[PDB]
């Protein structure tokens, strides 16, 4: 521990600097989300949307599904009479997650305005091919790369709250009635692209390449089996009355 | 940034030398005051607020001293050196009005002749030669020889406004001849021949009187002689009988003739000394001698002149006075308080109103030399000013009625600077308390818990207190003296050669402190050093100041203190021959003191702090110190060593040959100093050790025959640990002044070439190989390698008067050179230029990792001038004191003058940048928060709204 610094250096830099990188993170988070946008929707695409998701919960959930039924589903999606997939047929700078832009900018500038500095020194050893790194603007040769300026000072700061950030803020889930109109809005978004042909054809397919495997044969698993959860269940059902 | 930052931290003190030849002339006087001294400076004072004019600087090596110096109405005239070259200088502006060159004689005596009217033409008498020069401009042509010379000793010319020029000749012991010449062209009219077997000198002592009477006491009959040389024919004798006849037995006696210059005739009275001090005023008409006034003590006295009247200015050891054997006590108050009265010249009358009175501070000084400057005022007033001269070096003047006596103290005694140091204040009372608090030697854990609790409890009603005093609010240095968080301002301690102690601070430069030694003879060696710091508490700081004579070989050492000034009870006994040589021992004992210890010329080490425990340890290292000694005229380096408890052995002798070499300077290592990298860096990435020795010495010596071609200058590299030279350099067409600074690794030394005429800065460094030593404990006795060594050569359009580096405490800034220059502004350069690793063709690696091409060409920038305006006229030494913060050090230049800064290795990287708009700052943070608040509102619209539509 060496290099006295004063007092009123710390109170200038380290607070400021912290400040600003906290308020720039909650204004560009705030700016995001207010910049958001809904996008036009087309009740057609809406239509195959919900369809694929239809043939989707089909392939997952078919083990619980009579088997006739489960082939009437698959004759109706398939049809190699008619088919519904096959007839009804539709007809046809780089901004790359800006947020790097924003934070060179801003280091820039705090470079910039802070030419001769010494913010804080790092206890961790490091080697002196990163001087040009870290100082940038002092003129040192003896000096270790302990001490770094404010450039490295608050590059390490946006880092360092950024697991931070997402403990003030969370997810929403309300809205029941909305809920809904979220899930088309979603899924439809998913679905924008005009490539319905082919993801007809590859649906078609892979509908065809499953099987049925009926879950509701293994019934006797249950007979043969003890039932004392329901009235450990009915015994703490009993001390609540009714208002 | 220089010229936004003129003063703020910043001083310069001018100082003058001892006053030898002032006058208090200029019937006018609006501020004028000349001073000319022993020192080749002629200066300016001025009488209301005494700050300098003008003043000019030509020698002082060995030449260009004042001998005479005449005052007119507007212009002065002044001889220098021994009468080769004369000029006359203005006093409404400054400057030369004429200049003269004289021929090959010994400068005795001048004086001014008038023809009829005025004075036009002034007498300068040489041991053989006599000449006559103009005032107004510059030409000789009044110049002839006196009849004998060779056993003639001529002094005391007398003119006379009718138009004679009088000489006079007395021999030590046989006769006497006075000669007189013409104005108008050189024309010997008659010699008078008087035999007077008790004149023996006549340099000081006899005067004339009257209208041309000589007088001459004489204790051995106790007689006076007077004799007309303007008529009569031969001398008469005068006993004493009428006035009270005290000669002293071993004095010869003195008289104090006045004679105005503008006036053609001239006064008969004078002042007679007797004894160490008995004055009194005797006039002499025609052969009748009339005594009044009856001076008993009288220690001064000073003529002075206005008009018409005359006035004789006595002082008198007066105020309960008691007379010793030579000094004089008041024993009232204050103690040693003069009085000054002025006296009529024709009758003996004493005026009412004058009556000035005064005391001194310090103890021992006492009166010297004093003049007067009376001038009518008003119509019936007298006023007139006083110069009272002390003893050793300082300057005072006095008013005639006012709130104080005193109305400004120059002290002329800051000239010359033997040895100069720095010390840092006590501490500071909070931070003392929160140390004491601090302080535990045994205690639990609820103890050092209640601790705690009594500190927080002193801090809150401490911050409770601060907070009301801001609430109130918003609705003597010496004792004080306290630190803060860099430590800028140092108490620093000048000794003088004359032997005063002097104590100014860094940041003002006030006087804090000024003692006075009992005798200090001049060529006497000084040296001050610091033992006992400031940062512990327990015992007041100890400084300790050895000084010795060369003529008589006495040795005397001092325990003073830097904070106060009063001296310490503790001081040793030094008997058998003068200390030889000391040095201060790093170890620390008794309290938290270092020891110090002193060689006598028989061989013997005596150590200041007696103490059981300092002997234990002295003991304990035994054979751990060495003892190198120097010798010039003997030319002998030999080495001795401590055995067991104290002893004097011989280990390593050296001996160089006087005739052919000569030994001038000696420089080593300084204790304070710590190297952060212990190596440095090459080409690829491989690394190089360098060589550092803590014990190693420098010696320089030059040829004793100066030729046009042969000339020898070398350097010695010894270890004083070992005898064994590592390098020796010696170069063939060097002479003149050498100057050696010892650093880290690197010794920079500087010369002058007689072949061309230019001066050589050659840089040479030590460097160890790729491989290091053991490297955890350091010895000369074991490394048995020779370092290599590099040579470069530069070339310095200077002389280089002073040069020093700047010294750090840790050691991680750069490494500036300071140099001084003739002009007086002082230069820093950087050791990165003065490289030895500078290759001649410029090859890949060495441009790409970081060097300059190799030219040997160094032009002094104006822009690394630290001295923008205050300039030093005479660069005796800088010392450079290290600062606290990291990139700070303090640079204090002394000589003529005194003058203070602080030096900046590389810019700042320490203290906030001064150009930082807080303005900004402050508005971006506000406006953060204003936006984060602002679109809070407008993210929780924007989701209830989607969620509604
Ligand atoms: C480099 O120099 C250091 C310091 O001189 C050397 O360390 C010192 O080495 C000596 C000799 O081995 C050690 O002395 C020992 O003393 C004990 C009794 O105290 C004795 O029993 C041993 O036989 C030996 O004589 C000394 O303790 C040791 N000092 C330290 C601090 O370790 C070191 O050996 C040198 N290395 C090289 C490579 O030259
Ligand atoms: C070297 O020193 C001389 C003085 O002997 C400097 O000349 C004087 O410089 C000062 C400022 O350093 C001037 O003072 C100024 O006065 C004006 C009002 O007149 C005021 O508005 C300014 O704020 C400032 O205080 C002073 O006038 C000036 N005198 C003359 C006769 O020029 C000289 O500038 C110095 N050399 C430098 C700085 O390079």
């Amino acid at each position: 521990p060496e290099l006295l610094l004063d007092s009123n250096i710390r109170l200038w830099v380290v607070l400021p600097i912290v400040i600003i990188t906290f308020f720039v993170g909650m204004i560009r988070h705030y700016v995001s989300i207010l910049l958001q946008s809904d996008k036009k929707l087309t009740q057609e695409q809406v239509s195959d949307s919900q369809v694929l998701i239809r043939s989707r919960v089909l392939r997952e959930n078919g083990k619980y599904i009579p088997k006739q039924s489960f082939l009437t589903r698959k004759y109706y999606f398939n049809n190699p009479e008619d088919g519904f997939f096959k007839k009804t047929k539709r007809k046809v700078m780089k901004g790359n997650v800006t947020n790097v832009l924003p934070m060179i900018l801003i280091g820039g500038w705090i470079n910039m305005t802070f030419s001769g500095f010494v913010t804080t020194k790092v206890p961790f050893p490091l080697t002196l091919r990163f001087k040009p790194m870290l100082q940038q603007g002092i003129e040192l040769l003896t000096l270790d790369a302990s001490w770094v300026s404010s450039a490295s000072w608050y590059f390490l700061n946006v880092f360092g709250l950024r697991s931070i950030y997402s403990l003030i803020l969370g997810q929403d889930n309300a809205a029941d009635q909305s809920r809904m109109m979220q899930e088309q809005m979603t899924g439809a978004a998913m679905a924008m692209p005009a490539d319905t042909n082919k993801a007809f054809k590859t649906e078609w397919e892979a509908l065809e390449l499953t099987d049925h495997q009926w879950a509701l044969d293994d019934v006797e698993e249950e007979l043969m089996a003890k039932d004392l959860h329901f009235e450990g269940m009915f015994k703490k059902e009993l001390q609540t009355s009714i208002f | 940034v220089y010229e936004d930052q003129v003063g703020k931290f910043d001083w310069r003190q001018q100082y003058v030398g001892k006053v030898k030849f002032a006058s208090l002339e200029f019937s006018p006087g609006s501020k004028k005051l000349v001073v000319a001294t022993e020192k080749n400076v002629i200066a300016a004072l001025n009488s209301r607020t005494g700050e300098i004019l003008w003043r000019h600087v030509d020698k002082g090596t060995a030449e260009g001293a004042v001998d005479a110096m005449l005052l007119h109405g507007q212009d002065v005239i002044t001889v220098s050196n021994g009468g080769r070259i004369m000029r006359s200088w203005e006093t409404n502006i400054g400057g030369l009005n004429w200049e003269i060159t004289l021929d090959s004689g010994s400068f005795q005596a001048l004086g001014l002749v008038g023809l009829q009217e005025s004075v036009r033409y002034i007498a300068v008498l040489k041991k053989t030669t006599l000449a006559l020069h103009h005032l107004s401009s510059g030409h000789l042509k009044w110049v002839e020889h006196l009849p004998e010379s060779d056993s003639i000793h001529y002094q005391m010319v007398y003119s006379y406004g009718s138009g004679v020029v009088w000489a006079l000749g007395v021999v030590p012991f046989s006769h006497v001849n006075i000669v007189k010449f013409n104005v108008e062209d050189g024309e010997i009219v008659q010699q008078v021949r008087v035999s007077t077997p008790w004149l023996q000198h006549l340099s000081g002592a006899c005067g004339v009187v009257d209208e041309a009477v000589l007088v001459c006491p004489d204790p051995s009959s106790r007689s006076l002689q007077t004799l007309a040389l303007e008529t009569e024919w031969e001398l008469r004798q005068i006993p004493l009988q009428s006035l009270d006849l005290e000669f002293g037995s071993g004095f010869q006696p003195r008289v104090l003739p006045t004679q105005p210059n503008p006036v053609d005739a001239s006064r008969a009275q004078f002042f007679l000394h007797l004894s160490p001090s008995h004055y009194a005023l005797l006039q002499y008409h025609y052969g009748t001698l009339s005594l009044l006034k009856n001076f008993p003590q009288t220690a001064l006295v000073s003529f002075a002149t206005t008009g018409e009247k005359t006035v004789a200015a006595v002082m008198a050891c007066r105020n309960s006075f008691s007379e010793k054997s030579s000094s004089k006590d008041s024993l009232a108050c204050f103690n040693q308080t003069y009085t000054i009265n002025l006296y009529l010249v024709e009758t003996g009358r004493r005026l009412l109103d004058t009556t000035i009175t005064f005391s001194l501070e310090q103890s021992g000084t006492r009166p010297e030399r004093l003049y007067i400057q009376v001038f009518l005022k008003k119509d019936d007033s007298v006023g007139y000013r006083a110069l009272v001269q002390t003893e050793d070096h300082l300057l005072l003047f006095l008013q005639q009625l006012a709130g104080k006596v005193v109305l400004w103290s120059r002290e002329e005694s800051l000239a010359e600077v033997v040895c100069l140091e720095m010390v840092d204040l006590p501490l500071t009372g909070a931070q003392a308390e929160l140390e004491g608090e601090f302080g535990k030697k045994a205690d639990g854990l609820l103890g050092m818990f209640l601790k705690r609790l009594s500190s927080q409890l002193i801090l809150l009603q401490a911050w409770t207190s601060h907070l009301w005093k801001m609430f109130y609010d918003a609705r003597i240095n010496i004792d004080t003296l306290a630190r803060d968080e860099f430590n800028l301002q140092k108490m620093m301690v000048m000794v003088t050669a004359s032997g005063k102690l002097f104590g100014i601070e860094s940041s003002s430069g006030t006087i804090l402190w000024k003692q006075y030694l009992p005798n200090v003879k001049p060529d006497s060696s000084f040296k001050l050093m610091v033992q006992r710091t400031t940062a512990h508490f327990p015992h007041p700081p100890q400084c300790t100041l050895l000084v010795k004579d060369k003529e008589s070989g006495m040795s005397s050492l001092y325990v003073f203190n830097p904070i106060f000034g009063k001296w310490s009870q503790v001081a040793p006994p030094v008997l058998k021959r003068p200390i030889l040589q000391s040095l201060l021992l790093p170890v620390m004992d008794q309290d938290y003191a270092k020891v110090l210890l002193l060689i006598d010329d028989e061989y013997k080490v005596t150590a200041f702090p007696a103490t059981r425990n300092v002997l234990r340890q002295l003991h304990e290292l035994a054979p751990s110190i060495f003892f190198y000694l120097v010798d010039a005229e003997q030319g002998r380096l030999c080495g001795y060593r401590l055995r067991k408890d104290l002893t004097t052995e011989l280990s390593w002798e050296l001996t160089i040959p006087p005739e052919v070499q000569r030994i001038v300077k000696v420089k080593g290592k300084r204790s304070s100093e710590h190297v952060h990298s212990q190596g440095r860096v090459m080409g690829d990435r491989s690394v190089l050790y360098k060589s550092l020795n803590p014990n190693l010495l420098a010696v320089v010596t030059e040829s004793t025959d100066a030729h046009h071609e042969r000339t020898f200058i070398g350097i010695f590299l010894i270890d004083g640990v070992t005898g064994r030279i590592i390098h020796s350099s010696v170069q063939k067409k060097a002479k003149g002044p050498v100057h050696i600074v010892h650093s880290e690794n690197w010794v920079v030394y500087q010369y002058w070439n007689t072949k061309a005429r230019r001066n050589e800065f050659t840089v040479l460094e030590l460097y160890e190989g790729t491989e290091q030593y053991n490297a955890t404990a350091f010895s000369s006795l074991d490394r048995p390698q020779l370092p290599q060594v590099l040579q470069q050569s530069y070339i310095f359009p200077s002389s280089i008067s002073a040069m020093e580096a700047t010294i750090t405490e840790r050691g991680i800034t750069s490494r500036h050179l300071l140099i001084g220059l003739p002009s007086g502004a002082i230069l820093s350069l950087p050791k990165a230029l003065l490289d030895p690793r500078r290759p001649e063709i410029p090859t890949e690696q060495s441009r790409e990792e970081n060097l300059i091409p190799y030219s040997p060409d160094v032009q002094i920038h104006a822009e690394r001038f630290i001295n923008y305006n205050q300039t030093v006229s005479r660069m005796r030494g800088i010392y450079t004191a290290p600062s606290g913060l990291e990139s700070t050090c303090l640079v204090v230049a002394y000589g003529l003058d005194i003058y203070q800064t602080r030096v900046y290795p590389s810019k700042q990287f320490d203290v906030l940048k001064d150009d930082y708009d807080y303005v900004l700052i402050s508005s971006v943070l506000f406006g953060l928060v204003f936006a984060t608040m602002i679109t809070k509102r407008l993210a929780q619209v924007k989701l209830l709204n989607r969620a509604w539509r």
